């Protein structure tokens, strides 16, 4: 039984509600009580923020606050969650050793293909088959046209010929008969290899190394180095990555993108990121791999950087720290952490075949319009044998 | 391993819903359709001539003496011709995709856990007088028993263990495995679960209790990997060239097919022989 | 000491100089099929001749 | 199959599968049985992929051809292990 504030959003009265927590780091604080007995009592900070040195309007005053306000306030004894160590939290308060070990990295939301409609005719362009269609005409009338007058094949003969050649199907049984005839029959259908060779390699070219967007290759992503509009990234507001990015010198750059946008908490970025509304979410390497495991449309591609791991915080001198530090140890040593890591972290339901169904569904698509198109042109075949 | 996983031919490139649907259901409307134009000559001989062109050329069946029929069987060859040269393409990017296997995963495997059970004893075993014998020893002590059979004298001697073959598993700390394999020529030693740690312990500096010196050198430590110089330090020497980067296929890559084939003429064989009993 | 390649790597350096990292995937146009296009019309002039 | 028909030699059969195997195109070896021409149809359609799989296969092999391995100035890893 956790008490908490009731709306994260700012602006709004935070009555403390009496939710209930579970998950990894509840289950570790009631193992830790089972180890030594001690009673607890856990509430959430009024503040999302997880806490960094803030200069408050009051000038000449460095203040902590977020949970870390709280902790050193003394209004809590103790703190169990997901807290980054860094310098600036390890000057003021001590931490035990950490009980999972990650690291920042950036997630993005997933690219799923998209196949259009002339993915079968993609390859050649479309006055390319303007031409070769009217070459395919014209060349067809005129075997015939060559053919009539030769003393020593028809329109529908000469026709069928061309598309059979042209088509590696052999519908045009009738045959040339002069020599010049036969010689522009076997080119034409040399040519016609040519082209369905050439097709079958732009087809080979087109769909292999398919990849708008290679990667972001961690943070030396030069894409991710230069700030941009179209290229929204972002992170926590007031939190381990925002001190990280502020302390070290040579991404302070990147720090001048850091307030042009930020988020309350991880899930509202994470939302954003989902709804395309953020290009880079830069987070925990275990808090984004379980969201991208859960949320399956999701990625995270950023290489590891910043290690480091959670530890959980108590005041400068507290009589716990050896002994809390001991017993977390032990747990890590037997069989522990790993139950916790396989039943809060590890289980997922798809994290990521070619040519489905959908991605050239035109060719489908093209033959039923031939199928349903088949009427009329029996239709207009009756009418012609009216007349 | 000698030989990795062959990934499955012929299935990635074409769905089988898909196989199914596109070599019944779509051939048995066009039959319909065809049909009915040629009569406007038997079903059987027009189902054989679609099906001949939807391959590829073979021995030519008599065509269709309808203009609309010789439509209906062009528009379906070029869905044909697309369908060949798709087939090919989808077969060569398959080729150009990659291969990885991994023997084992975890160390909770029945192997490890019950090595007696095999025809073969599984060989593994780790230095003593270390932190991951005494992790063994506090946890399974079966497995540490089992292993002082099999056990080792120094980190190179485990490497040429696995080598030569002698051994087939050796437990170490996860950052010295992870840097002799990186450093290993030919890449022929891998982790299992592509880097997966068991102990996810670290390495600290030891002091004495009550030592002045341990909070300067905590602050110290937590600067140092606050302004990333861990980052660069690894890489100057935890970097490893084998980690971070099928010419030809085999029989066994198409003997699905070979397969498919045997079970083809097995079928047109029971096909003749019900045939024949069917006119006596 | 090689400080000079990490200054100018690290303020020198450009985003352009990748010069062979593009898939290019890319389309065939008229001209590059008017080969073929000219050998065929040139066999159908002989072919008249 | 051919033989032993209810209503084309062995020279003609073995000549009807190779023009199967490659698109010759000589034809003229059609079979009269029901089973036999079934047979031939679905080891034309095998016949089909087995040389779309040489296709493939050789369009793998020859993408790719470089055994030299050209050394990437002093960040090449042969340099870093002599
Ligand atoms: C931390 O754990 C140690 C180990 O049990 C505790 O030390 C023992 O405490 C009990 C009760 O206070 C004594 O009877 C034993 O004699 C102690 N043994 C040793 C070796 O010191 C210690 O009290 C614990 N401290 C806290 C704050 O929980
Ligand atoms: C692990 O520790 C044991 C205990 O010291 C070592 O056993 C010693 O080995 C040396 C050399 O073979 C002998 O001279 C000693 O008499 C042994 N001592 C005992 C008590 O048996 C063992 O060699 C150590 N193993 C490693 C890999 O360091
Ligand atoms: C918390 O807020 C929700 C909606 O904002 C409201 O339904 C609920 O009653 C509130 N909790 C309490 C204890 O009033
Ligand atoms: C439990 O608490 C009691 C006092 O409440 C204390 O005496 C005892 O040492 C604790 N630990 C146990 C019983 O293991
Ligand atoms: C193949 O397996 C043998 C053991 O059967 C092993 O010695 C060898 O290193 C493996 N690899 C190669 C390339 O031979």
């Amino acid at each position: 039984i956790c008490t908490g504030p009731n709306d994260t959003s700012p602006g709004s009265p935070r009555h403390t509600v009496p939710q209930c927590c579970y998950g990894f780091c509840i289950d570790l604080l009631i193992k830790l009580a089972r180890t030594m007995n001690f009673t607890y009592e856990v509430h959430l900070v009024a503040d999302g923020k997880f806490g960094t040195q803030e200069r408050v309007n009051n000038s000449n005053k460095k203040e902590w606050n977020g949970m870390m306000g709280e902790l050193l306030s003394g209004q809590a004894d103790m703190i169990v969650a997901p807290l980054t160590i860094n310098n600036e939290r390890a000057q003021y308060i001590e931490f035990s050793k950490p009980f999972k070990y990650q690291g920042l990295t950036i997630l993005v939301k997933k690219e799923i293909p998209r196949s259009t409609l002339d993915s079968f005719m993609q390859p050649f362009q479309s006055t390319l088959w303007l031409l070769v269609g009217l070459s395919v005409h014209v060349v067809a009338v005129m075997l015939y046209l060559l053919d009539r007058f030769s003393p020593f094949l028809t329109l529908s003969s000469a026709m069928w010929f061309s598309w059979g050649v042209l088509l590696n199907s052999g519908i045009g049984e009738g045959a040339p008969r002069s020599f010049s005839a036969r010689i522009l029959g076997m080119v034409w259908a040399g040519f016609a290899m040519i082209i369905v060779a050439s097709y079958t390699a732009n087809l080979a070219a087109f769909l292999v190394l398919d990849r708008p967007e290679e990667r972001i290759t961690g943070i030396n992503d030069p894409r991710l180095r230069n700030p941009s509009d179209k290229f929204i990234y972002a992170t926590v507001k007031q939190s381990s990555v925002d001190i990280y990015f502020r302390r070290q010198v040579e991404l302070s750059t990147m720090y001048r993108h850091m307030e042009k946008h930020n988020y309350e908490s991880a899930a509202e970025a994470i939302q954003a990121v989902r709804d395309n509304k953020l290009h880079a979410f830069i987070w925990d390497s275990a808090v984004l791999e379980f969201e991208a495991s859960q949320k399956c449309d999701l990625v995270t591609t950023g290489e590891l950087f910043f290690r480091s791991g959670f530890g959980i915080g108590m005041r400068k001198d507290s009589p716990w720290k050896q002994n809390v530090s001991l017993s977390i140890l032990k747990s890590h040593e037997n069989g522990f952490m790993e139950d916790l890591d396989k039943t809060w972290v590890r289980y997922q339901e798809c994290d990521s075949a070619t040519l489905t169904f959908e991605n050239m569904a035109g060719v489908f698509m093209l033959v039923a319009g031939g199928i349903v198109a088949g009427i009329f042109l029996i239709f207009i075949e009756i009418a012609y044998k009216r007349h | 391993s000698n030989g990795t996983v062959s990934p499955s031919a012929f299935l990635e490139p074409f769905s089988a819903s898909v196989w199914v649907m596109m070599f019944v259901m779509l051939l048995i409307v066009s039959a319909i359709a065809v049909f009915v134009f040629e009569y406007f000559f038997t079903i059987g001989k027009a189902i054989w001539l679609l099906w001949g062109l939807v391959f590829n050329n073979s021995v030519p069946v008599q065509n269709p003496k309808g203009t609309t029929s010789k439509i209906m069987v062009s528009v379906w060859a070029f869905f044909a011709v697309i369908f060949l040269a798709s087939y090919t393409a989808n077969l060569a990017a398959f080729m150009i995709q990659e291969e990885f296997v991994d023997q084992v995963t975890g160390l909770s495997d029945k192997k490890f856990q019950r090595p007696h059970d095999y025809s073969p004893p599984f060989r593994f075993g780790t230095v003593p007088n270390g932190s991951t014998e005494r992790n063994i020893r506090n946890n399974y002590p079966y497995m540490h028993q089992y292993m002082t059979r099999f056990n080792q004298r120094g980190v190179e001697d485990a490497l040429v263990s696995l080598k030569t073959g002698k051994l087939d598993a050796f437990i170490y700390d996860a950052a010295v495995l992870n840097y002799k394999a990186g450093r290993d020529e030919g890449c022929k030693l891998v982790t299992i679960g592509s880097g997966y740690i068991f102990a996810t312990t670290g390495y600290g500096i030891a002091l004495q209790k009550g030592s002045p010196w341990k909070r300067q050198i905590d602050l110290a430590l937590l600067q140092f990997v606050g302004d990333g110089e861990m980052e660069e330090l690894e890489t100057l020497w935890l970097t490893g060239i084998c980690h971070n980067e099928s010419s030809q296929l085999d029989i066994d890559n198409v003997a699905g097919v070979f397969y498919m084939l045997a079970a083809a003429m097995a079928l047109s064989l029971i096909t003749f022989i019900w045939e024949h009993l069917f006119y006596w | 000491d090689g400080e000079m390649e990490e200054l100018e790597t690290l303020w020198l350096t450009g985003i352009c100089h990748n010069e062979k990292n593009e898939v290019m995937s890319s389309q065939l146009d008229i001209d590059n099929v008017a080969g073929v296009f000219y050998m065929l019309a040139a066999a159908m002039a002989l072919s008249l001749i």
